[PDB]
């Protein structure tokens, strides 16, 4: 089925992603996740070319382990700030926990396999965000 | 000849986004190790073993061989999402 | 946190549902589920007063075992036809495991506890959709 | 007495959604076994180590006490969501 990838500065809107990943009547389960900035702006760098090529091979690897249909992921880049919506990820699949699973693998091979960089504003200087070994355990349990 | 591209802190330390090596190495970490060797700045760039290494666009371990026309990037852990 | 319930035979939109499950900048992780029914109508029984109790009290429980922030879930009642989306749920939390976690034990608990009875049309008559085991299992694990 | 309520196959066999027993039980399982008995069409619908029970609104298992002022529903398991 169908795969949309954006890796973009733009923002997104929920409400006009939902309706294509909704719209065929075989997939009876749509899961979506976002993930968010929680004064201080936050740049997000990444690797031109390496990171649309880093997600397509996620969401291949997603759809060797389930039955998915439609697939969408969007990943903003540049300056962002807090409350900003920076990652979506919507799949669907003809039951749930399927669309569940394949959501969470998506984003944790997201989170250790795309090159994208955090860097926040503070005060006294920018400050790049530590990776977490967590996300590590996360991604290999699969 | 390999053209090495940077990211985040290894970029800001390094002072540049890319450049092109007339050079051949037999490993990513071959060309790591003289690289690092240029200077105080170059060491501190590309010292670690959490550094990530790409060849031609793909997650790469440092014993991984290169080749003339190669694209290789360093790179800090990656924080997404 | 808020958390909101619905039970009733009108339609919803993720699009008008997300952003008020989305509004709080304290949480960094928006999870939704939409189940739908993949010519034969489907009609939704249910238990008037145990079932908006039931689903509070899954979600009560949800609350126990993860921190939550944002709530919604709706279930539609009534003939619905293929296509339509019959249930929603929507959680929040600080971070994507609780949310993706608390989303799936909602829906699990959803299909073993909440007071529902789907029935279908076919050519030749009604036929009541039949439970299934793997449910129970589902459920069991949490 | 007794409120009962029935929903899905059961309330179809049955013939009636509700139903307000002036009679005292020990418990669901002893209500269940004298509704049964009424009739052929009574022990079709009550019927089943599947069949589930709520009391006051909560499932619970057949064995739960009842008394005067209870609301009893019988139902098939459930198929939401």
């Amino acid at each position: 089925a169908e795969t949309k990838i954006v890796v973009g500065p733009q923002p997104f809107s929920v409400g006009e992603e939902y309706p294509w990943l909704a719209e065929r009547d075989e997939d009876g389960a749509v899961v979506t996740f976002t993930g968010k900035v929680r004064v201080n702006a936050l740049t997000l760098e990444h690797y031109p070319g390496m990171t649309e090529k880093a997600l397509a091979e996620i969401v291949d690897e997603a759809r060797n382990r389930w039955p998915l249909g439609r697939v969408t992921v969007i990943h903003r880049i540049g300056e962002l700030w807090p409350g900003d919506e920076i990652v979506f990820v919507g799949v669907t699949s003809a039951h749930r926990s399927s669309a569940f699973e394949a959501g969470q693998f998506i984003m944790d091979y997201l989170k250790t396999r795309a090159p994208f960089w955090k860097r926040e504003a503070t005060p006294e200087g920018d400050r790049w965000v530590e990776a977490r070994e967590s996300d590590q355990q996360a991604a290999k349990r699969w | 000849m390999v053209k090495v591209l940077f990211f985040a802190q290894v970029r800001e330390l390094v002072g540049t986004d890319a450049t092109e090596v007339a050079a051949d190495f037999p490993t990513v970490e071959a060309l790591r190790q003289h690289m690092a060797a240029q200077s105080d700045r170059w060491a501190l760039a590309l010292e670690d073993g959490k550094l990530l290494a790409a060849v031609n666009q793909t997650l790469v371990s440092f014993d991984h061989p290169l080749t003339d026309g190669d694209e290789v990037a360093f790179f800090p852990p990656v924080t997404g999402g």
